[PDB]
């Protein structure tokens, strides 16, 4: 026997991750790694 | 919840101790949980998107 989780257990865990999970940081980090690669993926690859 | 109208209800898990509680305790903040909190999870998606 067995239950399907509801639309609150689920909306709860996803919104436990969200809060929890440090999501604001995610923006700053993708921002910083545009800056890494705006215009200079040529430049990276010959670097490599 | 009991739906998405605003009803809710509360809920009762009898855990693992056979100790038992005498009547008119009080269970502490410790071992409680709240709801949703629908505004929590809606406004945890703006720094996503």
């Amino acid at each position: 026997s067995s239950a399907y989780p509801t639309i609150e257990r689920t909306l709860a865990g996803i919104s436990g991750i969200l809060t929890g999970g440090g999501i604001p940081n995610i923006e700053v980090i993708q921002t910083e790694v545009f800056n890494i690669l705006n215009g200079r993926a040529d430049q990276i690859r010959e670097f490599l | 919840y009991q739906d998405l109208i605003g009803n809710r209800y509360l809920e009762l898990k009898r855990g693992d101790s056979d100790q038992i509680l005498p009547p008119g305790s009080t269970i502490p903040v410790e071992r409680t949980e709240p709801a949703l909190d629908l505004d929590a999870l809606v406004g945890g998606f703006r720094p996503l998107f």
